[PDB]
């Protein structure tokens, strides 16, 4: 049966390459971050400071 | 047949499809064994047949292994 049995089934592998990444920090959406800090804080602390 | 001596004397006929592919393979004749004297003797018979083949498998076989 040649090499059209055997070749239409020796599948194709992929090697990963490295992708480096900078790891800055997952913002989670703004629902979940108020469940973290009390309710109070919101407009009381001066951000310049 | 453990360290016997075998020989294959084998004929082929293959009528065609195109240049690369046969309609019908055939290949045959006897399978002989060396004696202690080294006379052969038929023991067997080779007895493939086949339609559409891209090769005889048969003579593959014994072009690897004899």
């Amino acid at each position: 049966n040649g090499n059209s049995a055997d070749a239409a089934y020796a599948q194709v592998e992929i090697q990963p390459r490295a992708n480096i990444q900078l790891d800055f920090p997952e913002l989670k959406p703004y629902k979940q971050v108020k469940q973290i800090a009390p309710a109070e804080l919101e407009g009381l602390l001066d951000l310049e400071r | 047949l453990l360290n016997k001596t075998l020989t294959f004397e084998t004929e082929t006929e293959v009528t065609f499809k195109n240049a690369n592919i046969f309609s019908s393979v055939k290949c045959f004749g006897p399978i002989k064994v060396e004696l202690p004297t080294k006379e052969t003797v038929e023991i067997g018979i080779v007895d493939y047949e086949a339609g559409a083949s891209h090769g005889n498998p048969v003579v593959d076989f014994l072009k690897r292994n004899g």
